[PDB]
RNA sequence: GCGACUUUCUGGUCUGUAACUGACGCUGAUGUGCGAAAGCGUGGGGAUCAAACAGGAUUAGAUACCCUGGUAGUCCACGCCGUAAACGAUGAGUGCUAAGUGUUAGGGGGUUUCCCGCCCCUUAGUGCUGCAGCUAACGCAUUAAGCACUCCGCCUGGGGAGUACGACCGCAAGGUUGAAACUCAAAGGAAUUGACGGGGACCCGCACAAGCGGUGGAGCAUGUGGUUUAAUUCGAAGCAACGCG
C-alpha cells in the first residue's frame, strides 16, 4: 500500500527525474529512456541557457494544480488534491499533452511544453485552470 | 456582535422551537386516526 | 435615492429556491436577487452557494445607494439561511439582529396529500 | 442466434416463428447481440422435449429453461419467462431524487 | 366518536355518609331508538383539499404511480339510507383466585416546626411485567381466554354465495332475511427447517475506486456455426467450449 521509494536519481542527486523516468521508461529500457532524457537536459538547458531544475521546478510548479475534484449518482466533490498523487498528475498531464504536439523528435516538444508552462502558457497550465474552474463552480452542489 | 455567535445564537433560539418539525409536520396531510397512532407511539425520546 | 444605513432585509429559502428582497424601515422594495436569474435552476436554486451571490448582488445592489446596517427576518426553510449570511457579511453590511419568522398556523386549514 | 440441437435436424418455420415472438420484446429492449439455444431428445419412455435458452444481457446473462410434451406449448415458455425478466431488471431503479448537505 | 373561549340548558360518573325503603334485582327473544365515512334529496354556502376530468412528463405501453389547474363534494340546517378490519378481530351480570410496577380522581392514616417536601392503606379507572392454572400452539394471566353460576346471540367442510327466488324497508344506490343444484377431498389455524427478496444490517473480493495495459480497428494462424460436399469423419457449448478433445 506504501509506494515504491527511489533511492536517489544518480543524476543531480535527485529524485523526481527518476519519477518521471518511470513514467517515461516504456518497455523498462531505462537506457533509452534516460538516453532521450539526458539529450533532453542537453538540448534544454542550451535553450535559454539555464539548468533543469529551474525550467523543471518551475514548470512542474506552473502545471500542477492544488485542486481536483471526483465523483461519488455521481456528484463531483471539491478537494485539496493530496501532494503525491498531485505530483504524477503534474507528471502524467505534462507528458500526455507532450506527445500530442505533431512533433518528431524525443525531446523537443517536451522542452516546448516545460518551457511552455514555464510562462505559465500551456494546455497543462490551462487544465490545471479548468480544474480550479470546475472547483469552485463544483462548490455549489458539492461542498 | 462582529461574527462567530451571531449565526450559533440565533441557531439556538431557532432550535427551541423547532421550526424544522413544526411545519415539517404539516408538509403532507395525514388522516387523524393514523397522525394520533404516530403521535402515542413516541413520548419521550 | 433614499439613503439610510439602517434598512431591513426578508429572506426565504425555500426547498427549491432561497432568494432575498431588502426593503426600508416601513418598508419598500428596492432590490431582489433571483437565484434562477443568476442561470441557475432545478435544484441549483436550492443550493447555499445560489444565495451568496445573490445576496451579494442584492446588497451590493442596494447599497449603491447606500446602505450598511440592517435587519434581518428569515421565513423558508432551507439550506441556503446560515451559509449565504456568511456571504452576507462578506457583503458590505453592517447587522444588527437576525429575527425568525416562520408562519404557524393554529390547525387552518388542509395540505395536500401525496405520496 | 447459436443453436445447436442434437438427436434432431433443425427447421426453418420454427425459426422465423421462435425468433419472430422473441422479437416482439423490443418493448424492453433488444438490444439483440446474442441469444443461444439449446435442445435435446430423451427416452424416459415418454421420452422428452428439452427446451432450454440464454437470453444473454448487457453486463449480465439470464436463464430460462423448460421441458415439455411439445415445442409450441414448450416454447411459449421459454418467451414467457425472458419477458418477466427483461421487465423487472429494468424495474428498478433508483431515482426518487433527494437533495442533502 | 368528543379536544379555541365564554355563557344558557343538560344527562351521567367516583368517593365517603350511611340514617331512609327493604330484595324492589339480572338477562332479554319480538321490539323500539343512536350510529364513522361514503351517499341520495330540498335549499343555502363554497377559502383550501379534491374523485371525475383537461393538460403535461415517464414507461415499450400507463386508462397509473409524478406536476399544474379543475368539478361533484369537503361546509350549515332540515331529511333519508343504517352499513364497515363498527377490532381489545374477545356478549352481559356476579364471586374467589401470587406479587411487582407506574398513572388518574378521591378518601383516610402516619411522617416534618407546619408535608410544600415524604411515606402507609383504601376505593374506582387506567396501562406494563409476571406464578399456579388454561390453551393445538401463539398467548392469557384480578381489566383472564382460570375457576363455577343465570340469560341472550351465533356455529356445524369448502367453492357455490351472504349469490339466487320470495318477503320487508328504502326515492336510489342497496340493506336485512338466506337457499338448493352441482363440485371438490380437502379449505384452513398455529409452529419448525430450508428457498426467495425488487427487505435490512456486517464482512470479504481486481467487485469497486484509482491507474497501467488490452480487445474489438487493418492484415496473418485456428475452433465453432452457416455453406458445401460423394467426404468435408466424430464430440463437447454463459461464465465452465470456439489456439478444446
Amino acid at each position: 500500500v506504501p509506494k515504491r521509494d527511489v533511492l536517489p536519481d544518480p543524476i543531480h542527486n535527485s529524485k523526481l527525474v527518476t519519477k518521471l523516468i518511470n513514467k517515461i521508461m516504456l518497455d523498462g529500457k531505462r537506457g533509452t529512456a534516460q538516453r532521450i532524457l539526458y539529450s533532453a537536459f542537453d538540448l534544454v538547458e542550451q535553450r535559454s541557457g539555464r539548468d533543469a531544475l529551474e525550467v523543471f521546478e518551475e514548470a512542474i510548479n506552473n502545471i500542477m494544480p492544488v485542486l481536483e475534484v471526483k465523483a461519488r449518482s455521481n456528484y463531483q466533490v471539491p478537494v485539496e488534491v493530496r501532494p503525491e498523487r498531485r505530483t504524477t498528475l503534474g507528471l502524467r498531464w505534462l507528458v500526455n499533452y507532450a506527445r500530442l504536439r505533431g512533433e518528431k523528435t524525443m525531446e523537443d516538444r517536451l522542452a516546448n511544453e516545460i518551457l511552455d508552462a514555464a510562462n505559465n502558457t500551456g494546455g497543462a497550465v490551462k487544465k490545471r485552470e479548468d480544474t480550479h474552474k470546475m472547483a469552485e463552480a463544483n462548490k455549489a452542489f458539492a461542498h | 456582535e462582529s461574527l462567530e455567535d451571531a449565526l450559533r445564537r440565533f441557531k439556538r433560539s431557532v432550535s427551541k422551537s423547532g421550526t424544522i418539525q413544526e411545519v415539517r409536520k404539516r408538509e403532507f396531510y395525514e388522516k387523524p386516526s393514523v397522525k394520533r397512532k404516530k403521535k402515542s407511539e413516541a413520548a419521550r425520546k | 435615492k433614499k439613503n439610510i444605513e439602517n434598512g431591513v432585509a426578508h429572506i426565504r429559502s425555500t426547498f427549491n429556491n432561497t432568494i432575498v428582497t431588502i426593503t426600508d424601515e416601513f418598508g419598500n422594495a428596492l432590490s431582489w436577487s433571483s437565484a434562477g436569474a443568476l442561470g441557475f435552476k432545478g435544484s441549483k436554486k436550492s443550493t447555499p452557494f445560489a444565495a451568496q451571490m445573490a445576496s451579494e448582488t442584492a446588497s451590493k445592489s442596494a447599497m449603491e445607494h447606500g446602505l450598511k446596517t440592517v435587519e434581518v427576518t428569515v421565513k423558508g426553510p432551507g439550506p441556503g439561511r446560515e451559509s449565504a449570511i456568511r456571504a452576507l457579511q462578506s457583503a458590505g453590511l453592517e447587522v444588527t439582529a437576525i429575527r425568525d419568522v416562520t408562519p404557524v398556523p393554529h390547525n387552518g386549514c388542509r395540505p395536500p396529500k401525496r405520496r | 442466434f447459436e443453436i445447436h440441437g442434437d438427436n434432431l435436424t433443425i427447421t426453418d418455420a420454427i425459426r422465423n416463428y421462435i425468433e419472430e415472438k422473441i422479437g416482439k420484446l423490443e418493448r424492453y429492449f433488444n438490444d439483440v447481440p446474442n441469444a443461444v439455444a439449446h435442445v435435446k431428445v430423451k427416452t424416459y419412455s415418454n421420452s422428452a422435449t428439452k427446451i432450454e435458452v440464454t437470453i444473454p444481457l448487457k453486463n449480465v446473462t439470464l436463464r430460462a429453461e423448460e421441458r415439455n410434451d411439445d415445442l409450441y406449448a414448450g416454447i411459449d415458455l421459454i418467451n414467457n419467462k425472458l419477458e418477466r425478466q427483461v421487465r423487472k431488471y429494468k424495474t428498478r431503479i433508483n431515482r426518487k431524487s433527494r437533495d442533502r448537505g
